[PDB]
């Protein structure tokens, strides 16, 4: 219907607009205010202008797929876009992964901190991040490999959705799995799970000796984290991966849902990584 | 000029009691913690009793502690210290002192050599 | 004999007190009533020195108006070029705990002091062209907390020691030796003439000291805590002080006793430093509070703020053209404001 | 001994500070406000500069 | 634009790096602790190894290293006995060494009251306390001796039981272990009386022939940077 469909694409305009305005401020309060340089904040930079490039150059256009089932863009445009958004979407959970992983020698490892993890290893990560998953992404896509040995079901499912339909081979299902959520995603669960076994750790004791000589911040803190990771991650890959089995019988409005439902975790990326902690919002008060 | 000119002092038999005075002028009494300070004949200075400066949070050296008593009276600009049941080892000269910086729990150099904001003292002996 | 020397000095301080109230004809508070208000004082950020890595304990403003040496915890003695903010030189320090840096009115000269106790001249004219400790001043047995330059030659130095000193660079001892302290002299501030300066110890006075004869010509004691800055009115017949009870006073040398008092039930952060303008006229103080207040000096009125720090503001200082104002703080920027 | 050397000291440095000519609070008053509004007009924290005489521009 | 501003842009240019250079090596696992205590406590020789001099009359450094990490250690010496002043100046270290002699009653009370002025000092509010509370072996002597009484300096001693928590040395007397835990509970009172969150007491009994003290300083550190790093992640 006419008002379902502006409806729509209204909510999807204002979720591209609240991405791109969020992370263009997260990418000019750590480009100009000096003290903001440290190399985390380099790596949650470059994290932003991964989602702020995922958010300028293939949300629009997945905006007008998602409520008109026609690709007014051609063939060439499709892969270009494919390729790009796979890109762009391995490159920010991968700069997830590397932010856990800054953080957890923070914790783990403080008295060397600052040795560990300086600013030559963090721009290494910064160029892998983006690196690995480019090379990845077109080389999969630009090269035919996700439909290679399933050309005719491929030829199918692309006629009957539209001219887009991002599609994924029982053995290019599972590898863009394991390259883009599964080992990143991981390592976050890993580290975070550390992470809050220490600070509990830390708190517990703390209490304890407060109380004998006389709230839950790494629930809240995690939680909020793997939680917004989760809910717009990680029901879209089950059904990415399960889709190529049995016998392709997901309806395109959970893939549609679930796919702009992961399209929100780039939204959600500035605000948990930069809003959240003190610092950022002092450094957007005085501005 | 800041001054913590004292009284009281003077002889007193064991058990005796004595109640010491600390006229203070030229800075707002309401603002600094005071402390009374004692130099014992051939040694140092000694930390006695201090009261903040509303009068709340008030503390005692172990060695007197139950026996002397401060009040200060933030009105009339004077600190007190209720010297009774007194022993043969009190005998020493009472400095009034107060704490350098307005508003501070921390006092740092009151029990100095030649500390600045502290009073002449007054001779307290017990025989 | 101790008891009749006390009733002696006490009735002497009497005497004194009695001169200075009569004396004290008016206030001024009183005559400065009709005084036109300076108004609001908008001063903005101009340049911003970057380059320290740890806090600021210090700076000094050169002859010329342009170039100014800093110090901090980092080790380092930068002279800046305020104009372009270029560094002119950036000179090493053996110890890292300095309290005060000065600039020579010829230029050739800068030292620095700290808690090593030591008073170091760095040349900066050499036909080398490098920067190196010409002479280090010992014989203070205290943290050396402010030196000021006379001339190439001779430097006056406070310490914590309770005495301020004159030094002969070229001997390298002690030509006057101040005494008179009871605490920790914090800062001294010379006069237009050089012939007289004033100090600020922790035991809330601020004296004058004549530079040939090494006497205390007079005494202020108007303070109720330690004061940690004072600097001479322009006119030389003055001078303000500022104290840890968040309070400046203004002193009269002639007068011999204080005049008006800045302060107010707002500020309760202890102040680390004062400056003058140039006519004397605003009166410019920073606290630990995160930022300064340009008072008046006559109106005891505040008319500005120095706000934009982002931790306790060590120094101040400004230009003898009175174009800016350079003040330091402990998160390790310089901002010239004008 | 140090004590009463330190007494006479102070005796005779507050006789020193007494013997000296003070004048009114009201004429040092009056001086300073004399200087500070003859150097008004050259302060140029008081009386803003034009942008281009300010070399901080 | 012209050749002379050219040249000072250069040299400014080459100032800032070697500036830079200087403070990345300067901060690369090198932490700064001030030393603090008393003429009678052994804070000379709490750290054994290592006691490199760096003495400029005035302050007295020590350099020592655990794994791969480097310390700094200050012990401000040549200074008058106000300390109000120049105490500001170690607002950043890590965190600050205080050494008490645990065995000398007299000045017991003089060492709580300093350790409290540092605890509740506005420029050392954020500075954690390493607390080595020195001469245990000279405590416990004293407690097996008997001639002095520690209820004399302190009457709630009397009142004062054995934490629960305790950990005696094996060989160690009821009455030692419950002497120096109440002096260490004297210190910890008042650490917990007024600690905001942002710094914490950390207590050890030491000797003058303990080896340890350096790896106890590392363990405390790292447990400071850590609660610091956890605190600035909203994790604690
Ligand atoms: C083409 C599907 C995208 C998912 C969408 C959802 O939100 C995005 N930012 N990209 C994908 C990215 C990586 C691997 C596999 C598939």
């Amino acid at each position: 219907s006419n008002d379902v469909r502006a409806s729509l694409y209204s909510l999807m305009v204002l979720i591209i607009l609240t991405t791109l305005v969020g992370n263009l401020i997260v990418i000019v309060s750590i480009s100009h205010f000096k003290q903001l340089h440290t190399p985390t904040n380099w790596l949650i930079h470059s994290m932003a202008t991964v989602d702020f490039l995922l958010g300028c150059l293939v949300m629009p256009y997945s905006m007008v797929r998602s409520a008109e089932h026609c690709w007014y863009f051609g063939e060439v445009f499709c892969k270009i876009h494919t390729s790009t958004d796979i890109m762009l979407s391995s490159a920010s959970i991968f700069h997830l992964s590397f932010i856990s992983i800054d953080r957890y020698y923070a914790v783990c490892d403080p008295l060397r901190y600052k040795a560990k993890m300086n600013i030559l290893v963090i721009c290494v990560m910064i160029f892998i991040s983006w690196s690995v998953p480019a090379v990845f992404a077109f080389g999969m896509i630009f090269l035919e490999l996700n439909f290679k040995g399933a050309e005719e079901i491929y030829y199918k499912h692309v006629h009957c959705r539209g001219g887009c339909s991002v599609f994924f081979s029982k053995i290019s299902g599972v590898l863009t799995f394991m390259t883009s959520f599964y080992i990143p995603g991981s390592i976050m669960l890993c580290v975070y799970y550390r992470i809050y076994l220490i600070a509990k750790e830390q708190a517990r004791l703390i209490s304890d000796a407060n109380q004998k000589l006389q709230e839950r911040k790494a629930v809240k803190t995690l939680g909020i984290v793997m939680g917004v990771f989760l809910i717009c991650w990680c029901p879209f890959f089950i059904c990415t991966v399960m889709d190529p089995f049995l016998h392709y019988i997901i309806p395109p409005t959970l893939n549609d849902v679930l796919i702009w439902f992961g399209y929100l975790n780039s939204t959600f990326n500035p605000m948990v990584y930069a809003f959240f902690y003190p610092w950022f919002r002092k450094a957007l008060k005085m501005m | 000029q800041v001054q913590l000119q004292e009284s009281g002092g003077g002889l007193v038999q064991p058990g005796g009691s004595l109640r010491l005075s600390c006229a203070a002028s030229g800075f707002t009494f309401s603002n600094y913690k005071m402390n009374w300070v004692r130099q014992a004949p051939g040694k140092g200075l000694e930390w006695v009793s201090d009261i903040s400066q509303s009068g709340a949070s008030i503390s005692y050296t172990g060695s007197v502690k139950g026996r002397f008593t401060i009040s200060r009276d933030n009105a009339k600009n004077t600190l007190y210290l209720q010297m009774n049941s007194l022993k043969p080892e009190d005998t020493a000269v009472y400095y009034c002192a107060r704490c350098p910086a307005p508003f501070t729990r921390d006092c740092f150099d009151v029990t100095s050599t030649t500390y600045a904001y502290r009073g002449q003292g007054t001779q307290v002996t017990v025989s | 004999e101790l008891d009749q020397l006390r009733q002696e000095a006490e009735q002497l301080k009497n005497q004194i007190r009695d001169a200075r109230k009569a004396c004290a004809d008016a206030t001024l508070s009183q005559i400065t009533n009709n005084i036109d208000p300076v108004g609001r004082i908008q001063m903005r950020t101009r340049r911003t020195l970057r380059g320290h890595l740890a806090k600021i304990y210090a700076m000094h403003w050169g002859t010329d108006s342009r170039l100014l040496v800093s110090a901090s915890q980092d080790g380092k003695l930068i002279i800046w070029d305020s104009y372009t903010t270029n560094k002119v030189h950036a000179i090493p320090l053996r110890s890292s705990w300095v309290m005060t840096c000065a600039y020579a009115p010829s230029g050739n000269y800068v030292a620095c002091g700290g808690l090593d106790n030591i008073c170091s001249i760095y040349n900066l004219k050499t036909r080398e062209g490098n920067v190196r400790v010409s002479r280090e001043l010992a014989g203070h047995t205290g943290y050396l907390s402010c030196c000021r330059f006379l001339d190439d030659n001779q430097i006056v130095t406070s310490s914590g020691d309770t005495t301020c000193a004159l030094w002969d660079i070229e001997t390298g001892q002690q030509t006057t030796t101040f005494t008179g302290h009871t605490g920790d002299v914090m800062s001294l501030s010379l006069a237009p003439d050089t012939r007289l300066f004033v100090s600020g110890a922790c035991d809330a006075s601020a004296k004058l000291w004549d530079v040939r004869e090494g006497m205390c010509r007079q005494t202020f004691t108007g303070h109720e805590s330690d004061i940690n800055a004072i600097c001479f009115f322009p006119n030389g017949n003055a001078f303000a002080t500022g104290s840890d009870d968040a309070t400046c006073r203004l002193f009269d040398l002639r007068a011999d006793q204080e005049l008006m008092t800045y302060s107010h039930d707002n500020i309760i952060c202890g102040i680390t430093s004062v400056s003058f303008s140039k006519s004397g006229r605003l009166l410019l103080a920073g606290y630990d509070d995160f930022n300064c207040n340009v008072w008046d000096a006559l109106k005891a009125d505040r008319a500005g703020v120095l706000a934009g720090h982002d931790n306790r503001v060590s120094c101040l200082g400004v230009t003898d053209d009175g174009m800016a104002v350079a003040t330091g703080s402990w998160d390790s920027f310089l901002k010239i404001w004008n | 001994t140090a004590s009463i050397a330190q007494a006479r000291k102070l005796v005779e440095q507050l006789k020193m500070e007494a013997n000296i000519d003070r004048i009114k609070v009201s004429k040092a008053a009056a001086d300073l406000m004399a200087y500070c509004e003859a150097h008004a007009k050259e302060d140029p924290l008081l009386t803003p500069v034009p942008a281009s005489e300010n070399p901080f521009r | 634009v012209s050749a002379e501003d050219k040249a000072a842009a250069e040299r400014s240019k080459m100032i800032d790096k070697n500036l830079r250079e200087d403070g990345e090596k300067a901060a690369a696992a090198t932490h700064r602790l001030l030393l603090l205590g008393a003429d009678n406590s052994g804070k000379s020789t709490i750290v054994k190894q290592m006691r490199i001099y760096h003495v400029n009359s005035g302050i007295f450094e020590t350099k020592f290293q655990v794994d791969k990490v480097n310390f700094h250690m200050f012990d401000v010496g040549a200074q008058r006995d106000e300390r109000r002043k120049w105490i500001q100046c170690f607002n950043d270290v890590t965190a600050i060494i205080f050494v008490v002699d645990s065995s000398d009653y007299n000045r017991l009370q003089e060492a709580l009251n300093d350790f409290k002025s540092i605890w509740n000092n506005r420029w050392l509010r954020t500075i954690s306390v390493i607390l080595f509370l020195n001469k245990q072996d000279l405590l416990a002597e004293k407690v097996l001796a008997g001639k002095s009484k520690i209820e004399d300096y302190f009457p709630e001693f009397a009142r004062y039981t054995t934490p629960e928590d305790a950990t005696p040395e094996p060989g160690e007397d009821p009455r030692v272990t419950r002497a120096k835990y109440f002096i260490r509970d004297e210190f910890l009172r008042i650490s917990t009386a007024s600690g905001d969150g942002r710094h914490y007491c950390y207590p050890h009994f030491t000797c003058s022939v303990d080896t340890e003290n350096a790896r106890r300083i590392f363990n405390d550190c790292r447990d400071i940077i850590q609660r610091m790093h956890l605190r600035q992640y909203e994790l604690l």
